[PDB]
């Protein structure tokens, strides 16, 4: 056979730290994008999808060196490499308790009219959060010990730095490894081959290898925004309720339901303001473009990403698509409910009847409707007919306004390494994208970006009390980003840095080239 | 005086410019010629303001009693939708726009003979 | 057919659900491809440019049918239908349907009726003894959802041919 | 045209004061307590034609709100700012009970936050 000095069984629990979507061929009559299922119909991570997740990350770690990658992941064409030395099995996903798959609604909002673009209405089945699956990894070593690149990979898994599945920038795909175990079998020797057959291997202390190494986390900037809703903030639930027509969106977060602001939603509002800034400077209109064309404007194509779209340039064929360097994570409330407490609200039928206990229960104030309704408040609304007054026939509707729901910080993740690759390594080309992002954050802090449903209709205004910029391995001129800002107008960043960004920003405004074309 | 009256909705055929029907300015960018920004308004009550909280309405013998709607600080929560509808109906009047909420009104009404 | 106790009965049942699910899906496509079959199953019809009921009323129903995960959830859809029926203006929204509100009530509450509409011969698609009775009891709610989703899509895309002129 | 509820000008001192008192049957300073359901036989007429309110927002209380506007033309903006800068004793009507005199409000701009 292939010689194996030592075989390693590497295993542990991978937890969805955000929702997850590995897609099958697509579409189950309940979702336009349907989760991948094994032959038993169980939700699973294809070992292909995890192998490429871990190989892909390793490719960025190792500066896209083909040699060491193919040394561990095999190669079809080298005459001495062939099959992979890392085996990745298919891993079934255990959704916590037996929580069902969530369906997540999606819409594209026309940048001219500010409303749902026609056709751009979709839904994605997503694995909840808290869901667990096995890390099914085996490594056949021909060298002695365990590769540094493979130790670095396992460090990134425990750091939660690898992302899996679809929609990685739009909320999804974060996994974390826990309870990593290493079993070693010296298949080169009699005692180790029999141990493979009988004894389940020598346990290695991961903490020993974890001490021998420093985790080489790639360049990234992380933005964490602390917001409290000023006006109620909520994404609309997928369909009208009984006692309340318009209910907040919830997600399963372990064994409990929490109010969620999808990262798809925070990313679309940030993208919308980012694009509006760019178009405002260039005085570039969006009314004649269709929605896919409206999205495709400079700097946001790199930051927020662009659709895959192969185009013949001239003989050469180029993908216009790139993943977003900017990734936003779903936001969740401080406020959780048991999965049935919320069903008590969704299935309430009378606003002054059984809804009152349901909200008293779910808010945690079973005996204070006043305190309960300072958290979740039902609001009736009328359309008033313009000749008669009174109310228009049929136009009576109710919102469950989460007036006092408290939220977790919004967490944005800028892959500086991904941007730098788009800019072909040129760290000087980062400054306009950074300048744009800080301008978008200045607007977010100044209440210029409302979030969620009903922003024009009494909801969606947020107060931003802190923004914490916390990058790692940033290029030396971007290091003044490492700041906790509390002034909305960025004046906590050093003026010499804000002037340097402003200079590069103004240089780009003067000639707004496609900054990743070279 | 009857406690309601009307504001004449003049027909608007041949009305031109910003008072006419027009394609909307849109949301894609801030137009060089068109204003955007924040207006701060003070609203002060002259007569008492009813802000009934129908979520907390209490009923005896089919009669409904409403508390005032209050926010998370216990001050009255005046809804922005209620402000917006006041403002819009006032705006539609002085601008003479289309009437935003006209229900069906497509049946003949009825009256009684003397 | 396999003996009920046969060791490969579990594995065979995975093959059966797959063959049934894809059969239900393909038939739902076919049934939704004709406007007479849409009107028979749900009462939904086109009246020139008009849809009976409006697509918004179909979307409301379809959003409730997403909650029909099992026959213990048919009370959710019957809850919606009674609330719709108890409000005169919403009931009138469904007049000029071919009795669509009761057709929906039936499909959600008569378990045989989805299978009558689908009218799939499941004998070539089952190999487990008592496969038909168990899979019908298992795949019912999914078949209901699948057929209504196909009908409402085929309705809207026939509406687009009448409406977009 | 557009139905409006003219401001109840000239309501006397103490009109809204002590509103539980059934002053509906005396012309105190020439006005009856028009906002309150009269008592019948000395008992409250809490029938199912009227509502009741547990309280209201006092007169002379003040609210601040903000308007964020996008791409308003000078006509569209000037129409809005005219409503928000009406001369003295022009009052907007807000919320419920407008036929009874409730919800007359003065809107004016805070220029320092605009």
């Amino acid at each position: 056979a292939r010689k194996v000095t030592t075989r390693w069984k590497i295993t542990g629990t991978l937890i969805a730290e955000t929702p997850l979507h590995i897609g099958g061929v697509g579409g189950d009559a309940d979702t336009d994008l349907a989760l991948a299922v094994n032959g038993a119909g169980e939700y699973y991570v294809p070992g292909t999808s995890l192998a490429g997740a871990l190989r892909g990350w390793m490719t960025q770690l190792l500066n896209n060196d083909e040699s060491q990658i193919k040394d561990l992941w095999g190669d079809h064409l080298d005459a001495k490499r062939g099959a992979s030395f890392v085996i990745v099995d298919d891993a079934v996903i255990h959704i916590p308790n037996n929580a069902d798959v969530e369906i997540r609604e999606g819409v594209g909002i026309d940048r001219h009219f500010g409303t749902a673009a026609n056709g751009f209405k979709y839904s994605r089945a997503v694995i909840p959060k808290g869901s667990k699956f096995k890390l099914p990894l085996t490594f056949d070593s021909q060298d002695d010990g365990l590769p540094n690149a493979l130790i670095q990979l396992l460090c990134a898994l425990e750091a939660g730095d690898i992302r899996l599945g679809a929609a990685k920038t739009r909320g999804l795909g974060r996994i974390k490894l826990d309870d990593l175990k290493l079993k070693s079998f010296a298949l080169d020797k009699p005692e180790g081959i029999f141990s493979a057959l009988l004894d389940q291997g020598k346990k290695l202390d991961w903490n020993q290898l974890k001490a021998n190494v420093t985790y080489q986390s790639p360049p990234y900037l992380g933005i964490s925004i602390t917001w409290n809703p000023k006006d109620p903030v909520m994404v609309k639930a997928e369909g009208d309720g009984l006692a309340i027509d318009i209910l907040p969106l919830v997600s399963q977060v372990g064994s409990d339901v929490r109010f969620v602001i999808p990262g798809s939603s925070i990313k679309g509002i940030l993208r919308t303001q980012a694009e509006r800034i760019i178009r405002t400077i260039c005085q570039s209109n969006g009314s004649e473009k269709n929605f896919l064309e409206q999205l495709r404007i400079n700097l946001v194509n790199e930051l927020f990403g662009s659709a895959s779209l192969s185009q013949k340039q001239n003989g050469k064929d180029i993908d216009l698509g790139k993943i977003g360097a900017l990734a936003v994570n779903d936001c969740f409330s401080s406020l959780s409910m048991t999965p049935d407490q919320w069903k008590a609200v969704e299935n309430a039928t009378e606003m002054t009847g059984n809804l009152q206990p349901a909200l008293k229960q779910a808010t945690g104030y079973p005996n204070n409707i006043s305190q309960a309704y300072k958290v979740l408040q039902p609001a009736m609304h009328v359309a008033v007919d313009r000749w008669t007054g009174g109310a228009a026939e049929g136009m009576l509707y109710s919102v469950l306004e989460p007036i006092g729901v408290t939220w977790e910080p919004i967490q944005v993740h800028l892959d500086i390494a991904r941007l730098k690759n788009y800019y072909h390594g040129k760290e000087e080309k980062l400054k306009p994208a950074i300048a744009l992002l800080l301008l978008v954050l200045r607007d977010l802090a100044n209440k210029k970006i409302p979030v969620g449903y009903g922003t024009n209709r009494g909801m969606g205004t947020i107060t931003v009390s802190q923004i914490t910029l916390n990058g790692k391995a940033l290029p030396t001129e971007l290091e003044p980003l490492n700041k906790t800002m509390t002034c909305p107008n960025l004046t906590d960043l050093d003026e010499a840095f804000r002037q340097d960004l402003s200079t590069a920003w103004k240089e780009w405004i003067a000639d707004p080239i496609d900054l990743c074309q070279q | 005086h009857n406690p309601y009256n009307f504001v004449p909705a003049l027909p608007r055929d041949g009305i031109t410019g910003d008072l006419g029907d027009c394609a909307p300015a849109g949301h894609s960018y801030y137009h060089g010629d068109k204003y955007s920004g924040r207006i701060a308004v003070k609203l002060t009550t002259v007569t008492p303001l009813l802000i009934p909280d129908a979520s907390k309405e209490e009923i005896n013998n089919n009669h409904k009693t409403y508390p005032v709607r209050i926010g998370k600080d216990g001050k009255p929560y005046l809804p922005p939708t209620s402000i917006k509808g006041m403002l819009r109906s006032a705006y539609e009047a002085v601008t003479n726009s289309r009437l935003a909420v006209f229900e069906d009104h497509d049946s003949r009404l009825a009256y009684r003979m003397p | 057919p396999l003996p009920t106790n046969h060791p490969t009965q579990d594995y065979a049942r995975l093959i059966e659900k797959a063959a049934w699910r894809e059969a239900i899906q393909n038939k739902a496509l076919a049934l939704a491809s004709s406007r007479a079959k849409r009107e028979e199953i749900l009462g939904i019809k086109i009246m020139g440019k008009d849809s009976q009921p409006t697509m918004t009323q179909l979307g409301g129903f379809r959003s409730v049918l997403k909650r029909l995960h099992s026959r213990n959830n048919r009370d959710i859809v019957t809850g919606y239908l009674t609330a719709l029926e108890q409000v005169s203006n919403r009931k009138e929204k469904w007049s000029n349907t071919s009795q669509g509100l009761t057709k929906i009530r039936n499909l959600v509450t008569q378990e045989n009726l989805i299978w009558n509409h689908l009218d799939i011969d499941f004998s070539p698609l089952t190999i487990t003894q008592n496969g038909v009775n168990q899979l019908k009891s298992e795949l019912w709610a999914e078949a209901v959802r699948t057929l209504v989703d196909a009908i409402i899509r085929g309705h809207k895309r026939d509406l687009e041919k009448a409406q977009e002129n | 045209g557009r139905k409006v509820y003219p401001h109840h000008k000239g309501l006397p001192n103490g009109y809204w004061s002590n509103p539980t008192e059934d002053r509906s049957q005396q012309a105190i300073q020439g006005h009856y307590q028009e906002y309150r359901r009269p008592k019948k036989d000395g008992l409250e007429q809490r029938d199912d034609q009227n509502r009741s309110v547990k309280g209201w927002v006092k007169p002379l209380t003040e609210f601040t709100f903000e308007i964020d506007v996008t791409n308003l033309s000078e006509v569209e903006l000037g129409a809005l700012l005219w409503l928000l800068t009406l001369p003295d004793l022009h009052f907007h009507r807000l919320g419920g009970g407008k036929p009874l005199g409730f919800g007359s409000v003065r809107l004016d701009i805070d220029p320092d936050k605009t």
